[PDB]
């Protein structure tokens, strides 16, 4: 199982003029991934400005047919899409080793008294395997 | 790891500090003290709530019972659970081994004495037989478990993923299991509502967004031996 | 090549396509038993386009 790109610190992710075919990759428009890139590397946003796209399914068709080389997105959604893909042609990169590896919470307003009960309910849902049962139901980690 | 993390926090914010240790090798469990019939804590939770400490800077196990008493920050470590074995199927393939569901005196699986994994399996009442089996082999520290499994006295050990991966980088005979369950996170043990909550969590998130986590991986985690 | 399926737990039958053609008898009690199953609505939406009159047709 070969791995061309190791992560965000790749030598490919400096300039595609270093290799003889200039490859291309983009992100989702008006996204927080774009904000994370612009706070990490503005030159990456400059090279992505010519490589923008619109649709997630459009980017999927572009990766399958060959209209796009790589695509930067979130991890678990691509893991679910690869776990139901016909033939498993597209291959993920690692498990977030040279990536952000963040988490998702529940956004509440500043001063809401409901935060403690929601936190206790989430710790009840994780601490009994019921969250693991829901992840087994709604994710399938084949191939 | 956490020492350089605290150095980064002191570079970030306006404070000095005082690093000390804990008197035992235990995280801290809720147990009835023998007088007055009252459940009390010990360990790092027993020293933090006593006022002798200020901030548990440790890979503390985040669960439901600890958050009922203190407040938490954003987790820095994200990992699951695995089994340390030594290398016929010598592997276990996680909890789903039927020979470990009904154990015997052959397959020796154990855990740290007074650990949060024991409480996490005590809540799980469907595997109480494992609760009655690890109680005969509770070790004080994980280094005792490493010393006992190197001398072929143990056979299995429930522990977190990346620590055993680092020990596998140290010693090539150490092998982790296949199943990756209870993908949880470890953060910094904190006090109640405090002015060191919002600034410190924003500093932790600033450490998450940049490649400083990758730098800390380059110090110890990503490097192998 | 996997000529067998080994039951409902095949992940390719969870999200089917135009290749794995599976259906049942139209207006059968097996469809009612799958209709009670609230976690296999995808098979209920897939098999409705190919239901036959009798089992001998299948």
């Amino acid at each position: 199982f070969v791995d061309q790109v190791t992560g965000l610190s790749d030598k490919k992710f400096q300039r595609p003029h270093d290799y003889s075919p200039p490859f291309r990759f983009g992100t989702v428009p008006n996204g927080s991934t774009e904000r994370n890139i612009r706070n990490n590397y503005p030159y990456m946003h400059q090279y992505m400005t010519r490589f923008n796209q619109r649709g997630v399914e459009d980017a999927l068709v572009s990766l399958k047919t060959g209209k796009l080389d790589a695509f930067i997105y979130d991890a678990a959604v691509l893991n679910y899409k690869a776990g139901r893909d016909e033939g498993c042609k597209l291959v993920t990169i690692g498990s977030g080793y040279i990536f952000a590896t963040t988490g998702y919470g529940i956004a509440l307003q500043k001063g809401s008294p409901w935060k403690r009960q929601i936190d206790l309910a989430l710790l009840q849902f994780v601490g009994d395997g019921e969250m693991e049962e829901l992840e087994t139901l709604w994710l399938t980690g084949i191939c | 790891f956490c020492i350089d993390l605290l150095i980064k926090l002191a570079r970030t914010m306006n404070f000095t500090y005082e690093v000390h240790l804990v008197a035992d090798g235990k995280f801290g469990t809720q147990e009835r003290v023998n007088n007055s019939n009252k459940k009390e804590w010990n360990g790092m939770m027993g020293e933090l709530l006593s006022g002798q400490a200020d901030m548990i800077v440790a890979p503390l196990t985040i669960n439901n019972e600890r958050a009922q008493y203190i407040e938490f920050s954003k987790p820095f470590k994200y990992q699951g659970l695995t089994i340390l074995v030594k290398k016929p199927e010598e592997r276990i393939t996680g909890i789903n081994d039927p020979r470990l569901r009904n154990p015997s005196d052959k397959f020796i699986y154990a855990t740290v004495k007074q650990s949060s994994v024991d409480i996490y399996f005590r809540r799980q009442v469907e595997l109480s037989t494992m609760y009655r089996h690890m109680e005969k082999h509770n070790y004080e520290s994980a280094a005792e478990a490493i010393q006992a499994v190197r001398d072929n006295k143990l056979h299995a050990f429930i522990w977190d993923s990346a620590v055993l991966e680092f020990e596998a980088s140290q010693k090539c005979d150490l092998v982790t299991t296949g199943e990756l369950f209870f993908r949880s996170g470890f953060g910094i043990g904190m006090r109640k509502d405090s002015p060191w909550k919002q600034n410190v969590s924003l500093s932790i998130l600033k450490s998450h967004e940049n490649g400083f986590m990758e730098d800390l991986d380059k110090t110890w985690v990503r490097y192998q031996e």
